[PDB]
RNA sequence: CGCGCGCUACACUGACAGAGCCAGCGAGUACUCCCUUGGC
């Protein structure tokens, strides 16, 4: 049988996102920044005006 | 006058006319053919109690069916109570009460949902 | 504001704020459309911004 | 390696059971006299039929 | 006639299973099952939507193939269409009468009888079974095994049912359900 | 009889599907594993000497070195190369991984480490030019995973000494079998009772888990001629 | 008292998704209320 | 209720309507009711798990009695008809009609035949 | 335990005649 | 190599150039469906007949040297004859009451 | 079971001699007849044994 | 960033084409998917 390489990293944490293309990555990022960030900013002025 | 019986069928939201007159034996739902009604594969348990009773029952008379509401195993179902109870009737108001009681003896002797709306009911376990 | 679908008793309003930030400030709050009809806004809608 | 034919003549009372099986008393199909309890797991009534392998070990709790 | 097509009308002498097989010269090889198989009462399909679950023993006394039919459509896409279900019964009875030149309902009655396990253990001990736990783990591997060939076949559900139940009725390893079936007989008398 | 036509070309010997359950076979389950993470690499004797000698509890348990030369025979032995050979590992978390054929397993123990908590937290490992999955994670009982018609044994110390030979000739024609072997350093049998047909010994001597399913496989490979 | 009118917090069920060896309460939405309060006034 | 405590045992119901009539089965475990609630309830009782069961009936019940072989039981309805249920196969072995079969009349004060 | 409780109860007098 | 239809009517059967066999089942018009097939040959079978009595039997010379027989339930072959030696490529049953085998 | 059946007899035997709990006795020896009769009636063995027993009872 | 409660993707449970066939909630002078190039 010819067999496979297993395809994984070296060194591995569930905590960093794994992307080739460093573009894509940081827009991840940046995009996943902004959403938790949008939802901080609602919680704290949610909770001022009630 | 003529002779004629009318005979409903039930089931949870179908539910069917019949209308039992004299005739030589067509058989028409909604006034296409028997045969061209069902979902195909069920024509046969729609075909049953002509299957019991033998066709010689179904020679004298002539029926009009109605069914709406509901989907298909409803309709089927439908068109069978009121086949059975419609043939039944008929003789009951047209020939010998022993050939009713033949009749109901024998289809009821089968299955027993041909002849009753035995509604589905609501009474779980309590 | 403007309205945008209405169903019976509620409704959607179109173009009066740019950002749920700022409903989210107006929670909760008093509005009184010309006819008569008073009323509260509840919370901000998702989709359109 | 024969088998047995056997029915169940009668179900019991209070074994205390681990689990749905069930202790049941049975009576032979050939030797009908002969009449044990044994183990059945599973929805079992009265007065039927069943087919086992090994007769001569009394069954426990 | 009235309405009766030519085939109907053929058999209009006696009840035929998708009319088209009989439940006449039906033997009982299990004595024990004798009971639990119900072939008393004729059915012309057995999408016959009548309540045999509700109070005890009821999937006995109602006929088989109903039984086979609604095990059969025991999976996740596969738990509504129950005319889905029996157009593989009649397509697979099709098949195995053309494979066996013989009536289905034999075939059937002897896979169930020849794949019906005696002994099995529960968590560990090993006990005799019941004739319904008899009767429905033998349909239940059936049709799992079944399922289980049809995975990701090219071959049908239908056909594989059809060779299982044939294989079923011959008795070889060359079954799933026996395969099965004999190792739950194998470990039963392991523990013994 | 016919002279069984010679093969003018070699044959590629395609290892087994995963719905196949007709043929005999081999399989091997490395059972009793021991396989945690710290923090990100598995906990051993290595660096984790110190840190399990400060916690008190066998520090000679956090030894995947035991896997990992273990499944190099395993994965080297020529039943894998004709593609006869197939491989589960279960761990006292309860955890199964099945290992296929077509893989090569570094033999670094780090990268090979890295790789097992890649497994552990993503629960599949693909392929690097091919799509297929490699190394994957997957559920209790392994009775789902294993063939009906097997010999399910497993390796011991007191039951008594059959000849592994002997025991591969009394094997069923289309009866496959897979071993269970307990792969913690020190500990008792008792990791597969429910699961198994019988305990066997092979040899006197106490003996380790790699050369008990090596010497196993070569005799496997004898009487099936490879 | 802490453990026994355990509705003064918020737990999952689970436990961890993962279990990492390296060497129970995610909350307090009552003190997070007081707190809040506190600051939302001064 | 329970002839050793006299306290009461418990309501059953299930019923569209007065019980027009009772019957138990001389084993010791199965009930029938009869009601005008165009039903007869079969009362499965004295296991653990009670249930009820319908046999739905296209008429109204005035009288149910029994088999001593306990398989069979059978019901009066005012239209006149009796029928024999099989007690386990909840089903109708056969019924029957009885109108002219008791047709027996002109009471006084009546104009009718 | 009380039916296998006078069974082997029943067994030790059988050893004691 | 030979399109054979059982004389019932309802199923064919034939045999390629890479020895496999296929049999399945056509109603009376365009039906296709796959009963069962055969590759232990493994060498091109040119001729399969069924037994014009049995509805359960054939016979098979694939073109090595090989002649066999066949029942729809397994999946191995019945029978099976030897004795030619160069390409054999025809055979079949033997007509008669008598005939039986 | 019908091996404790012979030992239980031959305690209602006892008993029966030894008369104590008189309707106890009677009645777990009428039970024991009803659920163990036609063994009863097979069986060669306790024929001494219920013979002895009932002279006792 | 953590979390579950939903929703969606994941290949035989295939696609595509034709043909054939059945429902229940449903009626306030009332309900609109935007925002823009041109020209009248």
């Amino acid at each position: 049988i010819k067999t496979y390489i297993p395809k994984f990293e070296d060194d591995f944490d569930p905590d960093k996102h794994y992307d080739p293309n460093r573009e894509r990555a940081e827009l991840a990022k940046l995009k996943a920044e902004h959403k938790r960030e949008r939802k901080g900013a609602l919680r704290e002025l949610r909770k001022d005006a009630q | 006058s003529v002779q004629a019986v009318q005979v409903f069928g039930k089931k949870k939201n179908a539910t069917a006319v019949a209308r039992c007159v004299q005739g030589k034996g067509l058989i028409k739902v909604n006034g296409k053919p028997l045969k061209l009604f069902a979902p195909e594969i069920l024509r046969a348990k729609l075909y049953e109690p002509i299957l019991i009773l033998g066709t010689d029952k179904f020679a004298d008379v002539d029926i009009r069916i109605r069914v709406a509401g509901g989907g298909h195993t409803s309709q089927v179902y439908a068109v069978r109570q009121a086949i059975a109870k419609s043939i039944v009737a008929y003789y009951a108001k047209y020939v010998d009460e022993h050939s009713k009681n033949l009749l109901k003896q024998e289809l009821i002797q089968f299955d027993r949902s041909l002849l009753v709306a035995d509604p589905r009911r609501c009474e779980p376990k309590k | 504001g403007t309205p945008w679908k209405i169903f019976k008793n509620t409704a959607f309003i179109k173009d009066m704020f740019n950002s749920s930030l700022e409903i989210a400030k107006f929670e909760g709050a008093a509005i009184r459309t010309v006819s008569g009809i008073r009323g509260q806004i509840k919370r901000a809608l998702s989709k359109p911004e | 390696a024969p088998v047995k034919f056997v029915k169940v003549t009668r179900v019991l009372g209070r074994t205390g059971s681990r689990g749905g099986v069930t202790q049941v008393r049975v009576e032979f199909m050939d030797d009908t006299t002969r009449s044990i309890i044994r183990n059945v797991k599973g929805p079992v009534r009265e007065n039927d039929i069943l087919v086992l392998l090994e007769s001569e070990r009394e069954a426990r709790r | 006639y009235d309405v009766l097509p030519k085939e109907v009308l053929a058999e209009v002498g006696s009840v035929k299973l998708f009319n088209r097989w009989s439940y006449d010269d039906i033997e009982i090889r299990d004595i024990s099952l004798t009971d639990y198989i119900q072939i008393r009462a004729p059915v012309y399909i057995p999408h016959s939507a009548g309540r045999y679950a509700v109070k005890r023993f009821r999937k006995a006394n109602c006929p088989i193939i109903e039984r086979l039919t609604n095990s059969l459509m025991m999976h996740g896409r596969n738990n509504g269409k129950k005319l889905m279900a029996v157009r593989i019964v009649a397509h697979a009875f099709e098949i195995i009468h053309l494979m066996t030149d013989q009536n289905p309902i034999q075939v059937a009655v002897d896979a169930i009888v020849n794949c019906g396990p005696r002994e099995d253990s529960t968590r560990r001990q090993a006990v005799d079974v019941s004739p319904l736990r008899r009767v429905n783990q033998a349909i239940a591997l059936l049709t799992t095994g079944a399922r289980e060939a049809a995975f990701r076949n090219v071959k049908t559900i239908a056909e594989c049912l059809a060779e299982e139940l044939i294989n079923a009725a011959k008795g070889s390893s060359n079954s799933y359900a026996i395969k099965k079936k004999d190792e739950l007989e194998r470990v039963a008398k392991s523990n013994r | 009889p016919p002279p069984a036509l010679p093969q003018l070309v070699a044959e590629q010997h395609v290892p087994i599907p995963p719905n196949d359950k007709d043929t005999k076979r081999l399989i091997v389950v490395l059972s009793n594993a021991s396989l945690e993470t710290y923090k990100y690499t598995l906990l051993n004797s290595d660096e984790h000497i110190g840190i399990m000698r400060k916690m008190n509890r066998d520090i000679s348990d956090a030894r995947p070195d035991i896997t990992h030369q273990c499944l190099l025979t395993l994965l080297d032995s020529p039943i894998n190369k004709a593609g006869k050979l197939q491989i589960y590992i279960q761990t006292a978390k309860g955890v199964l991984i099945e290992v296929s054929p077509t893989v090569r397993i570094p033999r670094t123990f780090k990268r090979f480490a890295g790789l097992m908590v890649q497994l552990l937290h993503r629960l599949s490992i693909k392929g690097t030019n091919t799509n297929e999955k490699l190394l994957k994670v997957i559920q209790n009982p392994i009775t789902d995973h294993l063939p009906p018609n097997c010999r399910k044994v497993t390796l011991s110390f007191d039951a008594p000494l059959v000849r592994v030979r002997d025991y591969v000739d009394t094997l069923g024609p289309n009866e496959s079998i897979c071993v269970f072997v307990g792969a913690m350093a020190k500990g008792p049998d008792n990791f597969a009772d429910a699961y198994v047909d019988e305990k066997i010994s092979i040899s006197n001597y106490s003996l380790s888990a790699s050369v008990a399913c090596s010497k196993f496989c070569h005799a496997c490979e004898d009487a099936w001629d490879i | 008292r802490e453990q026994f009118n355990p509705f003064q917090f918020k737990t999952n069920a689970r436990g961890p998704k993962f279990e990492v060896t390296t060497n129970v309460i995610k909350g307090r939405p009552e003190l997070s209320r007081a707190r809040s309060e506190e600051k939302r006034r001064q | 209720w329970s002839v050793q405590t006299g306290q009461l045992l418990d309501r059953l119901s299930g019923h569209e309507g007065p019980v027009s009539s009772l019957a138990f089965a001389p084993d010791g475990s199965v009930l029938v009711s009869g009601s005008w609630d165009r039903t007869a309830r079969i009362w499965s009782i004295f296991s653990r798990t009670q249930t009820s069961e319908p046999l739905q009936l296209q008429s109204d019940v005035l009288d149910v009695a029994f088999r001593p072989d306990s398989k069979q039981i059978a019901i009066s309805t005012l239209d006149g008809q009796l029928t024999f249920w099989s007690v386990s196969e909840a089903q109708q072995v056969s019924g029957v009609d009885g109108r002219r079969d008791v047709s027996g009349g002109r009471r006084i004060t009546d104009r009718r035949t | 335990m009380a039916g296998e409780r006078i069974a082997e109860a029943l067994e030790l007098g059988m050893t004691d005649l | 190599h030979c399109g054979e239809i059982r004389p019932d009517g309802r199923v064919l059967v034939a045999g390629e150039d890479t020895g496999r066999m296929q049999v399945f089942d056509v109603g009376q018009g365009t039906r296709a469906v796959i009963l069962k097939t055969w590759h232990i040959h493994k060498q091109p079978v040119w001729v399969t007949k069924w037994s014009p009595t049995e509805l359960t039997t054939l016979m098979s010379c694939s073109d090595d040297k090989t002649v066999r027989l066949w029942d729809l339930p397994s999946n191995d072959p019945t029978r099976l004859f030897t004795g030619h030696t160069d390409y054999v490529r025809c055979g079949a049953f033997m007509p008669g009451s008598a005939n039986s085998n | 079971p019908f091996s404790t059946i012979p030992s239980l007899l031959t305690f209602l035997n006892l008993f029966a001699q030894r008369e104590l709990n008189v309707p106890l006795t009677c009645r777990i020896l009428f039970f024991v007849l009803k659920t163990h009769h036609k063994q009863i009636v097979a069986s060669r063995t306790m024929r001494a044994t219920l013979e002895k027993v009932r002279a006792n009872l």
